[PDB]
């Protein structure tokens, strides 16, 4: 929050839905960099 | 409206994405002021600005001088605004100056109350200094531009955004098998995606060595048109 | 020998060139110490550094710890020591704490001094802050990094670079016409310029997608090839103090 | 330590039809 007033949020981000997609399940084995944030 | 462009990290093309949204504002029948408050004082490069013209807004203020007095008028619907021209010693030394430019707020918060323009864009830069966060606060809106690629990845789970920051895909690219696996999971995972983005493309990356908006310097450059898109969208939900 | 790498701008490649450089160098058989003064803390995670492992030189110092025990070891001949991850209030606030890290210097040219390490590499941000300033200070030797476009066309007549910096080219692609023909015009105008560049390669773009240096990652790429020539360029040139 | 980067164009060799083709590329050229 920055004093008008700016505030700051991370990015919403929701990997709920991730399991569903199979293609993305692929991806996330491939790279550990994403399996890393989606777990 | 006014509307803040910022980078999640540099490079990726928020300087070209403002001259090209403002000209496509501009098409779609607006008034647009651009406002450029990055110091490397870029964005005058992209509507032929002499390289030697050293005026612009900071420029001003920091010679004692009238910032008002260093815009400059593109076409009957275009004014721009630039930062101005530091020196080196400047340029090394940001806290000498980073806290002397409070008075730019006030100056475009008149402006914003008069409804002289309709859009105001302003280029904001990658930091976090308190001039950066004081124009940020007069934004209404604001765009994160970003590219597809680790980094920006990365970025999107530790770093702070604007409240309410929507996310632009700039230099989507053929050929990388790692940014299609980073975009199908963005597709499903980041919420405040933009429905649109903008490819690389030669056209963007000529104009600004042809020093004008995309959309100018080559109207139905693909590019262009996904600009015009982005513009269409603005219009629809950032009035 | 201290080499600071730096971009002309954000985004060029300059944190991965530094840990696929730091990666060369190692294989080359050297003893590399690489740091991260970019508080964004991105190199840790060309080394496979867990995201949620917040310690770092700068978060030490910021809590009153000693930095020395955040380093990490990465092989008996690679040494990492990253920034450590800054809070959201700390991030915003920069000029809170680029002035209270003025000491790692002491604690660098003490380990310059040391020679338990034959290449220091740091991965300087883009900014003018006194802490990048101090550091760059402490560099024998400094690589400026750019890609082939109007942009950094342009920072280069207009920006300065540390003073006997040379440039080295990453992300280079034949094909574009602007891109070409900027290209040419710096091998026969820019004076400081790298006789080797590193292409654009997946290879690059994959390896902090699987935690790695692109030369751990994939050692026949071109890109990877491309570094080695420039850690055997940093042995016959950079060597000297 | 800090100056700007060493630049000639002292003689420009088909850079001439870059320059041409370039408003961008022929300002600092000329300058
Ligand atoms: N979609 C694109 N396709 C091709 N080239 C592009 C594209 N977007 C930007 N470029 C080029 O990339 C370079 C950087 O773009 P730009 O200056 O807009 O980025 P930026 O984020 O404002 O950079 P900086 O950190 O310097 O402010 C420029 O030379 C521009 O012409
Ligand atoms: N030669 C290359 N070919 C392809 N992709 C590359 C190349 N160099 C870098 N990249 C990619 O570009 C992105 C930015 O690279 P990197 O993080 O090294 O840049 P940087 O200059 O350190 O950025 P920052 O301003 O955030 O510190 C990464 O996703 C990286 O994988
Ligand atoms: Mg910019
Ligand atoms: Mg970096």
């Amino acid at each position: 929050i920055f004093q008008l007033k700016q505030a700051f949020s991370l990015p919403d981000i929701d990997y709920a839905d991730i399991s569903q997609r199979e293609q993305l399940a692929a991806a996330l084995k491939r790279w550990p960099l994403l399996a890393e944030f989606a777990q | 409206a006014v509307l803040g462009l910022q980078g999640v990290r540099g490079g990726v093309g928020t300087t070209t994405i403002t001259a090209a949204l403002a000209w496509s504002l501009q098409m779609l029948g607006e008034n647009v002021l651009v406002v450029d408050a990055c110091p490397d004082n870029l964005l005058r490069l992209s509507f032929n600005v002499d390289f030697t013209h050293r005026q612009g807004w900071a420029r001003a203020m920091l010679d004692g001088q009238d910032w008002r007095d260093a815009g400059l008028r593109y076409t009957s619907q275009l004014d721009l605004l630039p930062f101005g021209q530091l020196s080196i010693e400047e340029q090394e030394n940001p806290q000498h100056w980073q806290t002397r430019l409070s008075d730019i707020c006030s100056g475009l918060q008149q402006l914003k109350a008069s409804g002289r323009y309709q859009w105001i864009l302003i280029d904001l830069p990658r930091d976090a200094s308190q001039i950066t966060h004081q124009l940020l606060s007069l934004c209404d809106h604001s765009l994160a531009i970003v590219n597809v690629d680790a980094n920006c990845h990365i970025r999107l789970h530790q770093q702070a955004l604007p409240d309410g920051a929507h996310i632009l895909i700039n230099n989507f690219r053929i050929g990388s098998q790692v940014q299609d696996d980073i975009y199908q999971l963005w597709l499903q995972s980041q919420r405040r995606l933009l429905p649109m983005l903008i490819h690389r493309d030669e056209a963007m990356a000529e104009c600004l060595a042809a020093k004008q908006p995309v959309g100018e310097y080559r109207s139905d450059a693909l590019a262009a048109e996904e600009i015009l898109t982005l513009a269409n969208w603005c219009l629809l939900n950032y009035s």
